[PDB]
RNA sequence: AAUCUUACCAACGUUUCAGGCUUUAUCAGUAGUAUGAUUAAUAUCAAAAUUAUAUGAUUUAGUACGGAAUUGCAUGGCUGUC
RNA sequence: UGAAGUCAAGUCCCUAUGGUCUUUAUACGUUGGGCUACACACGUGUUACAAGGGUAAAUACAAAAAGACGCAAAAAAGUAAUUUUGAGCAAACCUUUAAAAAUUACCUUAGUUCAGAUUGUUUUAUGAAAUUCUAAAACAUGAAGAUGAAAUCGUUAGUAAUUG
């Protein structure tokens, strides 16, 4: 079962503009560069690895036109591997957008082509363009 | 009623032939005239015209003036006779 | 789009005596406010509804 | 000029001066005695007040835009250090030695 | 004073909430638009009878509809406009059939009752050519004078042999023929041959009527 | 007719494509655009674009995967098939008419 | 000639492969046709285009192969309405069963 | 030989071809486009 | 029941097999397409670009022509009702 | 879930088939039109003629079923229909679904803040295409109707009726 969707009056309308509530954009500041990032895995020399978990899934009902049920290829990734900053984390929370993520894990799924192959080297070229874009914060 | 403006309005690949053939400046003609897909709307260039438009079995004439412009072809023709009922 | 074409209290005269939430400004002074929600059925009011800082407020 | 007239041929819009001769008017129709109606308006009578037409729906042009966005490109990169400038040519030079795009492109020419 | 707009007239003695009622176009939602300008409740009059209020009441109340003008008559124009140019929808108005495609074998009485704008706006046009004959009269003439301008152009080929007809007796007997134009307001007709199997009706060009009613031979048949 | 009316409210009716200035970005617009590239997400404004036409899903040939299997008409599917003796009925029913035609032609 | 089936079944098989291969033609065409920040003569190209094709190969409308039949069909299963009344009594269709709620 | 990847990127802007466009008749009878100079002409 | 459907009306057009097999003759810079022109439309014509993919495209003869045309008071089959 | 068989009940026009007829036309393809016509009248069914009602605001509880030539959350815009956008799921995992009622307040028995037809004009959605011949929203139009003659129908408890 399912409750109802209904749009609680969370806020109230007039409330004065000094007495409001706003927050400056916390990302805004001198971004890293590449040595700054490579000097902090100095005890694996230049060498990171993570660890990730895999699923996928088949079916005995793909074949000739539904052969494409198998492409999706879906991941999680661990994070205490990542010395996860305050605000690496929350630039992390906003590339993924609307997306399930945990302190502890968080989500990754490529359904782009028909192969799981090309399907999974994506998320790979993915998790790579997450780290070097997330670890480009302090 | 119609549709919304921003859907722009239907002319077939007949009248955009016809436009073109007005555009070189062939005049029209015993099967030029002729229409047919009453839907089309009813074009800009092709005042000072006339159109034999099909119904059925014959047809009808009409000429083009502005304030024809924008209408349909099928708006100003009837196609099924009217009833009454006899003494 | 919260207004729709009204007029905020904190513009009206009267209110603005009272509106504001100042009783430090009172040497010698106390401030007590209320909800009423008769009119409101399971109506959530609570200091996040206003923005309003915590502490100072009594479920 | 072919393609505009699915814009320019448009329902017409009457003025203030035009209803005042439909009521005037004699003959039921129009395309019956055309040109008494070119007359029928060309009669001048100034002495009634300054007239305001209604005014008409809004109306979009040829050349017009409805919403204009702000241009960008499709993979936006923060290259002001110029880090990614060499992920990038690696990327995409893998690309063509694995699955090439030298098409013959029967359409387009560049 | 006073102030007109939308063919109401306002004076320093009205009530602008009561003229909900009567004003044709202006109901519910767009006093509250309208009370919103002028930054006052319905209960309070929006007119006094000092002038800072009537000039502050005319310069507010014309920006939302242009002076010298209606909403009546404007949808009425557009109404005529269609029968105007012998279009589809000109005729159903006329007759008291639907326009949205709504069915007639069963039910279409509202329309024939309510809808009566383009009635009303012939009978005038026929007072300004055929005077002032009474209705029941000019109603058989607009309706057998449409009815002729229809067959002409889309039944052409069955025109053309009620004109011949007509010219052929004209030369070769010179006497007397009638027009039965009490059977044309019912739509009766005569004149060609048929799939199945003196008076005329049908041959004549448009605006005959008057050619004949204001100009011996010819007499006319309007009544039974 | 067409009654307008005068909307006292002002200003583009805002979406995130229009409130993106791209001279001057923040930070927090920088990070979504970067998700753009990683995703293909799209931003567009209220109004419509063509993407919804083109992320749709529109396959015509599982149709045809029926049309193709030819269970109704066996012959155009298995050529090999000939049915030998519906067609001796076929036949010896028509030469028979043939035998009543040319001897009612007569009587 | 061919009998009435084996007639029609053609006409909506070529229905469908014209669409399956002006496919692409025409999504994009009709991207642009509701793209509404671009201007509208472009937007109009494309309707122009859009319907410069045939569109007798776009009528498409259902139909049984065994009945001939295009009004009613089950597309759970595929097949009409005619016969699925006569398959039942041989029970030819598979895990079907009759609902007793 | 044959170009590379990279180097046609440096020959991207680079647009030398001419007179590309929308267009009909053209190819096939380029005399009715000169028709269609005249007319519009000879309306002006 | 917007077109198709749909059998009906009007008009333009077609005259005998979709696939497979056998067979007669010609063509091969020819053939085809998300191509182009042409007609209201099917049709018909064709080289600006593109595709070239094994054993072609077109044509004659043959391989159960066809039929919402009729008789449910010749029948099956399917079904209502008592 | 429903015997034997009757009503020469119905259908050859879903498909099959005997007899009969047609075969350059009673066959075939396409374009447009038509099946949607309108004097009178019948059967069926929805909505109403109001206050155990109408409306605004704040805001609860379901089952069964369906989903990739799909369902489409969250946020945002719009007055609203709806649109941008497409996280996630081929699944008791993600998604599509409530109203009446109840609470607070107004309207105060009036052809009415009831009723809601019909018509004009923009906007919204699908499609190649909406004029003939689609559905919906808003501004505005705001007709009949004031619980129905003689006659006649359904129902037997989670039934009538009401609600979606
Ligand atoms: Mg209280
Ligand atoms: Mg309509
Ligand atoms: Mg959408
Ligand atoms: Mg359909
Ligand atoms: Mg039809
Ligand atoms: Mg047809
Ligand atoms: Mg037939
Ligand atoms: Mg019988
Ligand atoms: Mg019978
Ligand atoms: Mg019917
Ligand atoms: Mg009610
Ligand atoms: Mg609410
Ligand atoms: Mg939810
Ligand atoms: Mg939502
Ligand atoms: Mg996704
Ligand atoms: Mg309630
Ligand atoms: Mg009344
Ligand atoms: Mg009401
Ligand atoms: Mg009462």
């Amino acid at each position: 079962s399912r409750q109802a969707t209904v749009k609680h009056l969370t806020k109230y309308e007039a409330i004065p503009h000094y007495m409001k509530q706003t927050l400056r954009d916390p990302h805004e500041y001198k971004l890293r560069s590449m040595q700054q990032i490579k000097d902090d895995l100095k005890d694996t020399d230049g060498k990171f690895v993570a660890r990730i978990d895999i699923f996928y899934k088949d079916y005995n009902d793909a074949k000739f036109h539904e052969s494409a049920m198998n492409k999706k290829v879906k991941m999680n990734v661990h994070l205490k591997n990542w010395k996860l900053t305050h605000s690496q984390k929350d630039r992390l929370s906003l590339l993924l957008g609307n997306r399930f993520m945990c302190n502890d894990y968080f989500t990754l799924i490529c359904d782009q082509y028909t192969e799981p192959e090309l399907n999974f080297e994506k998320l790979v070229q993915q998790v790579q363009e997450l780290y070097l874009e997330c670890k480009r914060a302090p | 009623m119609g549709k919304s403006h921003w859907r722009l309005k239907y002319i077939s690949k007949s009248i955009i032939s016809k436009i073109i053939k007005e555009s070189i400046g062939i005049k029209i003609k015993k099967k030029i005239s002729v229409i047919m897909n009453k839907s089309s709307t009813i074009p800009s260039s092709l005042t000072d015209n006339t159109f034999y438009i099909h119904k059925g079995y014959k047809f009808r004439e009409l000429k083009i003036k502005d304030y024809h412009v924008g209408f349909k072809f099928g708006e100003f023709i009837l196609t099924r006779k009217p009833n009454i009922f006899p003494k | 789009t919260q207004l729709r074409s009204t007029v905020p209290p904190y513009h009206l005269t009267v209110p603005r005596a009272f509106l504001n939430f100042d009783g430090h400004k009172f040497k010698n002074g106390f401030v007590l406010c209320a909800s009423s929600v008769k009119n409101f059925h399971k109506h959530i009011f609570g200091p996040d509804s206003i923005d309003f800082p915590l502490g100072y407020s009594h479920e | 000029h072919a393609a505009s007239q699915m814009i320019v041929s448009q329902k017409h819009f009457l003025t203030a001066k035009e209803e005042d001769r439909l009521k005037t008017v004699n003959q039921f129709y129009y395309e019956a005695d055309t040109e008494a109606w070119d007359i029928h308006l060309a009669h001048e009578e100034h002495t009634i007040e300054q007239i305001e037409n209604f005014q008409p729906p809004k109306r979009l042009g040829v050349d017009d835009i409805e919403e204009q966005l702000c241009d960008l490109p499709l993979e936006y990169y923060d290259n002001d250090d110029g880090f990614w400038n060499d992920f990038i040519k690696e990327k995409l030079n893998r690309n063509n030695a694995a699955y090439p795009a030298t098409q013959g492109r029967a359409f387009f020419k560049h | 004073e006073f102030f007109q707009l939308n063919g109401y007239i306002f004076t320093k003695d009205t009530e602008f909430i009561n003229t909900k009622k009567k004003i044709f176009g202006w109901n519910d939602y767009t006093y509250k638009i309208i009370y919103n300008r002028f930054e006052k409740f319905y209960s309070e009059n929006l007119i006094s009878y000092k002038d800072t209020e009537w000039k502050k009441f005319k310069s507010i109340l014309s920006t939302f509809f242009p002076k010298s003008r209606s909403l009546k008559n404007r949808m009425d124009t557009n109404i005529f406009f269609l029968d105007f140019l012998n279009t589809y929808r000109g005729l159903r108005h006329s007759k008291g059939l639907p326009v949205r495609g709504q069915r007639t074998w069963t039910n279409a009485w509202s329309v024939y009752r309510s809808n009566l704008n383009l009635r009303k706006f012939k009978l005038e046009i026929a007072k300004r050519i055929y005077g002032n004959m009474p209705t029941p009269s000019l109603t058989t003439i607009y309706l057998a004078e449409q009815i002729n301008y229809i067959w002409k152009l889309q039944w052409k080929r069955e025109w053309l042999q009620a004109r011949s007809k007509r010219l052929k007796l004209m030369q070769n007997e010179h006497a007397m023929f009638k027009i039965d134009i009490n059977s044309m307001s019912k739509g009766y007709i005569d004149g060609f041959d048929k799939k199945k199997e003196n008076t005329f009706t049908l041959g004549f060009e448009p605006g005959f009527t008057l050619f004949y009613l204001r100009p011996n031979k010819i007499k006319i048949v309007l009544n039974e | 007719p067409y009654i307008k009316l005068p909307n006292f409210k002002m200003g583009i009716n805002p979406s995130l494509r229009s409130k993106l200035n791209p001279l001057a970005l923040t930070g927090t617009q920088k990070i979504m655009l970067a998700s753009s590239r990683i995703f293909g997400t799209n931003i567009s404004g209220n109004l419509r674009s063509g993407n919804s036409e083109l992320q749709k899903k529109f396959s015509p040939e599982k149709e045809l995967a029926e049309f193709n299997t030819y269970a109704h008409d066996l012959s155009s599917g298995f050529p090999w098939v000939q049915y030998y003796e519906q067609k001796e009925r076929h036949k010896m029913m028509i030469e028979l008419r043939k035998m009543r035609i040319l001897m009612r032609g007569i009587k | 000639m061919l009998f009435k089936r084996r007639k029609d079944i053609l006409k909506c098989k070529y229905k469908k492969i014209y669409i399956f291969k002006n496919k692409i033609k025409n999504i994009i065409l009709k991207s642009i046709f509701f793209n509404r920040n671009i201007k509208n003569i472009n937007r109009a190209y494309a309707y122009m285009i859009l319907n410069n094709s045939k569109i007798l190969y776009k009528k498409y409308h259902k139909i049984c192969k065994f009945s001939g039949y295009r009004k009613n069909v089950n597309k759970f299963t595929g097949i009409g309405r005619h016969e699925l009344n006569r398959k039942a009594t041989l029970g030819q269709l598979q895990n079907i069963s009759m609902n007793s709620w | 030989r044959f170009y590379t990847y990279d180097e046609l990127i440096a020959n991207r802007d680079n647009y030398t071809i001419k007179d590309q466009l929308n267009h009909k008749y053209r190819f096939s009878n380029p005399e009715l486009i000169e028709k269609f100079n005249l007319v519009q002409s000879d309306k002006d």
